[PDB]
């Protein structure tokens, strides 16, 4: 049709509109005639001419809404023996009457507020009023029934999940037009009941069970409480209930928990430790006392274990103790309690206390011990390990010694020791030394090994510039002959220490003197690294004398060889003769003389050459003492 | 509704298919917009403007707002990559409601507003429509909801 | 293409988006879907020249190139009436009055 | 008395030598660094940003000397 | 139902959708209140105060809006006739959807 | 061919120094055609009849159609003076044009002969 305008009759229109509202809301399916006539009547009422009829029609609708609220309230008040079920059913009936909300009253939704506004919301206000008429007076009964059902479920009976959920939902769902309704309706009483229950349960359990039993029962109860909160509430307050229970049970007993935690940690009851750590992790104050006790116990155990070290193998014992303690503590803590960075810091502090414990009456030589341990692990005379094992040991030692006090002292000791071990001809692998140095340089910084770099560049600069001069000689004019190979390192000369300043000018054998002089003559061209003093205390070699009982020359140092090259003048000499020929001081002269006399190399002091010198090995060396 | 006085060139002319004459709103030092010359429906208008400027499209002979590039207004950008671009013109959700309000305002002069065979709701409530400062402020009211 | 159609017959009313390249037989199938009267008994005509179900939307000249966006495309509707197809009958709509004494 | 051998090790060397010439424009120490050349008392790497010109008797501060013989430091 | 049977008072029977106008949340919410439910749901609409040609043009416009609501294709303008402007003004001021 | 000129090299250097971000922020519209039909200036070109810009100077210097840096100076003077005669004497436009021309001259105050 194409319907022209019309004049409406208020009374008949209201009667017809009510006759459709009743058949729609009342859970009844009505004829298509009424279905189609409802909207037509509504429009005819809303289209009054030549004036408005809103005030009247809207007043009638509002009276209808108030009547619905009051009638629902009374019908529910008929619910004495079925309060909760009746409340749920009536709320569901109203919710279904609104769930038909895709039918008619969009005009009511959006043609009144924008007729006297920018006085409430219409459908939301209808829900709120229906709650006021029945819910607003019956809140006592509804809350009481909910609490009774919760208590009964806590006792062992089966509750009414769907009814509980809907009854809880509606009151918050009153106003759409956000946490006002629900967060002001249920959260408070729910949390209050949960807190009372948790307080009673914790008070009973604290005496009804031991620490581990209480912790396990509390974990199970917390899981059950989370399940119940999920079943009977939304995520807006589940955290509130859980936190209230946690404060009641795992919070109020923090002091007793820490009192037992000393023994718990000292007993390493993995399950109990995990339970305590979990219960205290979310708590502000749960960590500190346990962390302190654990750190103290670990440090004390490590120190006590290390006290029994055998004098022969001190570095090995220290390394083993540190590795064992660190491994056990890290494994336990990271397996039990989610890996607290506070636990990592406490482990670092305990390890530092263990390592930096220096006995009174002596200086703490831990860095020197570690450096010597690394040197021994890299040694070529102590078999039992592989190169990969050495690399792993260095990697472990870096993280172990991260907390050693004497960093600079350890560095200087290692530098001197490696300098000696390379001066002696024992560094079987500059690459293995460089792997240890790679650990030390990935850990100790760039300045940590700038000195090592200089010392290496010195072994080279000597190697490099001297080789250049030797090559220039190989391209030179005159002839040359060696008869004895040799090697040297004087380069950029400030990497490793040999720091004893000279005291007496050295007069060494012309044998090596010629090599030194030719080296200087070929070398003095175009380089500059170190320009330091003499670090040449390492002079020695051999010569084969076909004039003794047989040709036999054993290891002899530079002083002894120079004295014997003074023997290239006379075989019998007094002390003054050897002293002058060597240019050495009194202490070195006496030491060399005694060593040469007792070593079978010789036989108001006087000395003579040995013509019958012999030993158990035809190749034996007069030793240098400093070793 | 106050344009940005960047002075950084934005080399673009917006292809505006407005069926009337194209004289959109503009920006002043404090924000004063003024009409512009005629750009008819289908063709574009070319002018160099200032970076940071926000402007939209309307009907030159209707005076009603049609969302700037369908949005609030074609927006301010600087000159990088040197390419042309524009915030073109287009209707809002093409409303028979606005069409009827403006049709009443057109078939009856602005002095013919409260004179239906009806009561005095049409003029204000529905045909209190096209205006430059109004359209601008109301689009800005949307953008204040935003 | 989008051909705009609106069929007035008796007191009926129907509309859709009509394919210009598709079939008037498709239009009849749509009419069957909308009315419970398959294209078998349906009969649509652009004016009086009968548009066979083989004649597409462009067979009548009404397409999205000329179809009215604010008003539907003219369409006549005649259905099957027992042993014959009742002729197309569409009367005129409401009568419009003149303009007010000050608005014309 | 007998020695028909060759197999000493020996040593004598090492010839230290600082930077060489007169490098005054602003041009701080040729053997030290400039103001910012060697004002870095925690450093000695002046000796590697050093003061020399070439093999032709040049020297200066490190940076403003290079951009302004010993291979020394 | 397939269609939404909309008929005015003056004789004819017609069908129009609401989802088709959903961009018209006007339609989406005007079909938005008290429970109207039957097993044979076909969206029947009986009113006695609407114009016929106005309803037809409004149905065309509703199809347009349901095709253009977030659609990115070409769009025409709003077609109206100069016979019902005042009635449309009152009707809109009542509807606002 | 063209035997390179020291003035031409200094002109390339001046164009470079103009290629700094400092100058384009005010003479950037002059680095390209100040449209005569851009704002309805049917008489802008009638008044200024020597089309030129920073790009004009760059092109006249790169193409090798200029005799020396005096030509670049003359072109800069022509462009700046046309802008000034287009603008009034009480405006920021005069301020900017004078700033640009004076800066050009002062900076040219450091290029010697070749
Ligand atoms: C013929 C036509 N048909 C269809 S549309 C059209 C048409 C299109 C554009 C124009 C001119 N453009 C405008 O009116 C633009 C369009 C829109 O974006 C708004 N608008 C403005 O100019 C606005 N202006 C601004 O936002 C900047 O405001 C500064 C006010 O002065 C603008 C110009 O003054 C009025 C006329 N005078 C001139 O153009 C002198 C000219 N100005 C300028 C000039 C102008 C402004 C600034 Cl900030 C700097 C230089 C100028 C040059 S060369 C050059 C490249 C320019 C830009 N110049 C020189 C050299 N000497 N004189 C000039 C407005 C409305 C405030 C005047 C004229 C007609
Ligand atoms: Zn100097
Ligand atoms: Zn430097
Ligand atoms: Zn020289």
């Amino acid at each position: 049709m194409s319907l022209k305008p019309r004049v409406v009759d208020f009374d008949e229109t209201w009667n017809k509109l009510l006759t459709t509202i009743k058949a729609v809301v009342m859970l009844e399916y009505v004829e298509r005639a009424t279905w189609n006539d409802r909207f037509s009547d509504i429009y005819a009422l809303c289209v009054a001419y030549p004036e408005p009829l809103g005030e009247r029609l809207y007043t009638e609708t509002k009276i209808f809404l108030e009547n619905h609220v009051r009638h629902l309230h009374k019908r529910v008040l008929e619910s004495e023996e079925q309060v909760l079920v009746m409340y749920h059913r009536y709320w569901e009936e109203y919710s279904k009457g609104a769930d038909y909300m895709d039918c008619l009253y969009r005009y009511l939704n959006t043609q009144f507020i924008k007729k006297n506004k920018l006085l409430m919301e219409i459908g939301e206000l209808a829900l709120d009023m229906w709650r006021k008429l029945m819910v607003e007076p019956l809140q006592a009964i509804l809350i009481r029934m909910l609490l009774r059902e919760i208590k009964n479920d806590r006792g062992g009976e089966d509750p009414n999940q769907k009814v509980i959920h809907g009854v809880i939902n509606s009151f918050v769902h009153v106003e759409q037009y956000p946490l006002k309704f629900y967060q002001e309706i249920f959260e408070s009483p729910f949390l209050t009941e949960t807190g009372e229950y948790y307080k009673q349960e914790a008070s009973n359990l604290l005496q009804e069970s031991n620490c581990s039993q209480y912790m396990e029962k509390v974990l199970g109860r917390l899981k059950d409480e989370e399940i119940r909160c999920r079943k009977y509430l939304h995520p807006s307050s589940y955290t509130k209930v859980i936190h209230e229970c946690q404060q009641r049970m795992v919070a109020d007993h923090l002091q007793f928990l820490h009192a037992e935690c000393h023994n718990i940690i000292r007993q390493e009851k993995k399950n109990d430790m995990a339970n305590m750590y979990v219960l205290l992790r979310a708590v502000s104050t749960g960590l500190p006392h346990m962390i302190q006790e654990l750190q103290n116990h670990i440090h004390d155990e490590g120190l006590r274990a290390t006290s029994n070290l055998t004098q022969e193998n001190m570095p090995t014992l220290f390394v083993e103790s540190v590795l064992e303690v660190h491994g056990k503590f890290v494994q336990l803590i990271n397996t039990v309690l989610n890996g607290d960075q506070h636990f990592m810091s406490a482990l670092d502090k305990a390890l530092t206390s263990v390592v930096n414990y220096r006995e009174p009456k002596s200086v703490c030589k831990a860095p020197e011990l570690l450096a010597k341990y690394c040197d021994n692990l890299l040694k070529k005379s102590a078999k039992g390990m592989t190169e990969n094992e050495v690399e792993d040991r260095l990697t472990s030692f870096i993280t172990v010694f991260k907390y050693i006090d004497d960093k600079d002292v350890f560095q200087k000791f290692y530098a001197r020791m490696l300098a000696k071990r390379l001066i002696h001809g024992l560094s079987m692998s500059m690459d293995s030394e460089e792997a240890m140095i790679n650990k030390l340089k990935q850990a100790c910084g760039y300045e940590f090994t700038s000195k090592l770099h200089r010392m290496y560049t010195d072994m080279s600069v000597s190697a490099d510039l001297n080789n250049k001069f030797n090559n220039f000689i190989k391209n030179q004019d005159t002839v040359i002959d060696l008869g004895i190979s040799f090697q040297i390192y004087v380069l950029q000369a400030g990497a490793w220490p040999l720091t004893q300043a000279p005291s007496s000018t050295f007069a060494i054998p012309q044998e090596l003197e010629k090599s030194v002089q030719m080296f200087e003559l070929f070398y003095s061209q175009h380089f500059s690294g170190r320009k330091l003093t003499w670090l040449h205390y390492l002079c020695t070699g051999e010569v084969k004398m076909n004039y003794l009982g047989k040709p036999y020359v054993a290891m002899v140092t530079t002083y002894q060889m120079a004295v014997l090259l003074a023997f290239n003048n006379s075989e019998t000499v007094s002390y003054k003769e050897l002293q002058d020929s060597t240019q050495m001081n009194e202490k070195e002269l006496t030491k060399t003389i005694k060593s040469l006399l007792d070593v079978k190399m010789i036989n108001e002091s006087s000395f003579s050459l040995n013509m019958n010198f012999s030993s158990k090995r035809t190749k034996f060396k007069i030793t240098t003492s400093m070793q | 509704l106050r344009s940005v006085n960047s002075r950084e060139p934005s080399q673009v002319i917006f292809c505006n298919r407005s069926p009337r004459v194209v004289l959109p709103v503009w920006l002043n030092f404090d924000g004063e917009p003024q009409p512009y010359p005629t750009l008819p429906p289908g063709t574009g208008r070319r002018i160099h403007s200032y970076r940071g400027h926000l402007w939209l499209f309307r009907d030159a002979g209707t005076h009603d707002g049609l969302l700037v590039n369908q949005t609030e207004l074609f927006v301010p950008s600087l000159n990088v990559d040197g390419q042309p671009i524009f915030a073109n013109i287009t209707l809002p959700v093409y409303t028979l409601k606005e069409r009827c309000l403006q049709v009443v305002r057109s078939l009856v002069k602005p002095e013919n507003y409260r004179r239906l065979d009806i009561v005095r709701s049409l003029y204000e409530d529905l045909e209190d429509h096209p205006n430059v400062q109004k359209d601008l402020e109301r689009l800005t009211q949307e953008r204040i909801a935003h | 293409m989008d051909v705009f159609l609106m069929i007035r017959r008796h007191k009926t009313t129907i509309f859709t988006d009509a394919k210009e390249s598709s079939t008037v037989f498709e239009l009849k199938r749509i009419v069957e879907g909308i009315l419970k009267r398959p294209p078998d008994e349906q009969r649509l005509y652009k004016d009086d020249q009968l548009l066979d179900d083989g004649k597409t939307l462009g067979e009548c000249g009404f397409t999205s190139q000329t179809a009215r966006p604010q008003a539907p495309a003219t369409v006549g509707l005649a259905f099957r009436a027992d042993d014959t197809f009742e002729a197309l009958c569409i009367e005129p709509f409401s009568s419009p009055p003149e303009l007010p004494d000050v608005m014309k | 008395k007998r020695f028909e051998v060759k197999k000493w090790n020996a040593v004598a060397l090492w010839a230290w030598d600082i930077v060489v010439d007169n490098c005054a424009i602003c041009r701080n120490h040729i053997m030290d660094l400039c103001i910012e050349c060697q004002a870095n008392q925690a450093s000695a790497t002046s000796e590697e940003c050093t003061v020399a010109w070439g093999v032709c008797n040049h020297a200066f501060h490190f940076h403003c000397i290079s951009r302004w013989q010993k291979y020394g430091h | 139902a397939m269609y939404v049977k909309l008929i005015s008072s003056d004789g004819h029977e017609f069908i129009v959708k609401r989802e088709h106008a959903l961009t018209s949340g006007t339609i989406k919410a005007m079909l938005s209140g008290p429970g109207q439910f039957a097993e044979n749901e076909t969206n029947e609409v009986n009113f006695r105060e609407i114009p016929s040609h106005v309803l037809s043009k409004v149905c065309m416009y509703f199809t347009y809006k349901v095709r253009y609501t977030n659609s990115s294709t070409e769009i025409p303008e709003f077609p109206i006739a100069p016979e019902i402007a005042l009635e449309l003004l009152m009707a809109a001021n009542f509807l606002d959807c | 061919s063209s035997k390179v000129s020291e003035q031409l090299k200094c002109c390339s250097g001046i164009l470079k120094e103009m290629f700094a971000k400092k100058h384009a922020a005010y003479a950037w519209p002059f680095y390209k055609p100040v449209d005569v039909e851009a704002l309805g200036l049917h008489d802008y070109c009638d008044i200024i009849k020597h089309p030129m810009d920073m790009s004009t100077i760059k092109s006249k210097l790169e193409a090798r159609e200029y005799r020396d840096a005096q030509e670049f100076g003359a072109d800069v003077r022509l462009m700046f003076s046309n802008c000034y005669k287009y603008n009034p004497p009480d405006h920021e436009v005069v301020a900017m044009a004078r700033k640009l021309q004076d800066v050009f001259e002062m900076r040219f105050a450091k290029m010697p002969d070749e």
